[PDB]
């Protein structure tokens, strides 16, 4: 039965707008549904896309799906979410999350397990700096 | 007693279904607690699938009467109870007034210390724009009155009753319950006086919950016996 874990985040990092990032979460031991939120600056964290323990349903919010995908495995007990065609609206803080039942709800206050974020930027500048 | 004993706390629940409606197929997962000492049940489904071709309050007796909180002196009719942890299999027809039926098999049970309620759903026979799957009820619930005897014969119980569900232009939409529990274990259950459960439930939606889901409380309390 699902424990107390701890959550590692990995990736991200900074990229121009129509690019390509990947993130990566590493959990402490095995977990349930596992998501991935983000919280832009001064906005509140959102939901961005999850899994449900067994990998047989996804989810993902309208303004990225088709854009980013999320899987898992089981036997390292890990979650990515790659993200293509970024545009600088996606730039935010992702969170990795976890929760201990293996269903996929959405809300923020389901999950128990965070990551503490990771920044992805996503530049409009034609010329980053 | 010893079926007793595994309520006398917090009892954490998970409920999977699978159905078919009029050939419309479709899964939901849900998950809570419940606590009969109180007699209160908090779950949350979503709809894995999509989104539900029928309404969420018709599946709310399908998505736990274990949790029934029993009166002390009525303990030795809580059959329940008395079937678990093996637990036991939940069936019924579901007639909803001059449109289909709902038919169910559930297996109630403990996985672990947890109480699963898996259940398979077949529906057929809705008039595509009834008020079944044309999404004609409220999104609501009113309190009934859960009628149960002994049926000897089967080591177990038959319970019937009859839902009120609210129709949106103002009427009201019955759905005739015919139920029958019987024990999976080989162990004694307790086979009840006739009795009946008074329940009632209030549904909601968690305003951050992305999915087509729903959020249910119910409160239930057995009742029909003296002293
Ligand atoms: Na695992
Ligand atoms: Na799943
Ligand atoms: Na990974
Ligand atoms: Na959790
Ligand atoms: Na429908
Ligand atoms: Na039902
Ligand atoms: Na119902
Ligand atoms: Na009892
Ligand atoms: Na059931
Ligand atoms: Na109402
Ligand atoms: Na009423």
């Amino acid at each position: 039965s699902m424990a107390q874990v701890q959550l590692v985040e990995s990736g991200g990092g900074l990229v121009q707008a129509g690019g390509s990032l990947r993130l990566s979460c590493a959990a402490s031991g095995p977990t349930g549904a596992m998501a991935w939120f983000r919280q832009a600056p001064g906005k509140e964290r959102e939901f961005v896309g999850g899994i449900s323990r067994s990998g047989t349903d996804t989810y993902y919010v309208d303004s990225v799906k088709g854009r980013f995908t999320i899987d898992r495995d089981n036997a390292k007990n890990t979650v990515y979410l790659q993200m293509n065609s970024l545009k600088p609206e996606d730039t935010a803080v992702y969170y990795c999350a976890a929760r201990r039942s293996q269903i996929l709800f959405t809300s923020r206050t389901d999950y128990e397990f965070w990551g503490q974020g990771t920044q992805v930027t996503v530049s409009g500048l034609e010329v980053l700096f | 007693s010893k079926g007793e004993e595994l309520f006398t706390g917090v009892v954490p629940i998970l409920v999977e279904l699978d159905g078919d409606v009029n050939g419309h197929k479709f899964s939901v997962s849900g998950e809570g607690e419940g606590d009969a000492t109180y007699g209160k049940l908090t779950l949350k489904f979503i709809c894995t699938t999509g989104k539900l071709p029928v309404p969420w309050p018709t599946l709310v007796t399908t998505f736990v009467q274990c949790f029934a909180r029993y009166p002390d002196h009525m303990k030795q009719h809580d059959f329940f109870k008395s079937a678990m942890p093996e637990g036991y299999v939940q069936e019924r027809t579901i007639f909803f007034k001059d449109d289909g039926n709902y038919k169910t098999r559930a297996e109630v049970k403990f996985e672990g210390d947890t109480l699963v309620n898996r259940i398979e759903l077949k529906g057929i026979d809705f008039k595509e724009d009834g008020n079944i799957l044309g999404h004609k009820l409220e999104y609501n619930y009113n309190s009934h009155n859960v009628y149960i005897m002994a049926d000897k014969q089967k080591n177990g119980i038959k319970v019937n009753f009859k839902i009120r569900h609210n129709i949106e232009d103002g009427s009201v939409h019955l759905a005739d319950h015919y139920q029958q529990n019987t024990p999976i274990g080989d162990g004694p259950v307790l086979l009840p006086d006739n009795h009946y459960l008074s329940t009632q439930s209030a549904l909601s939606k968690d305003p951050n919950e992305k999915r087509d889901h729903m959020v249910l409380l119910e409160f239930v309390t057995a009742a029909g016996i003296t002293h």
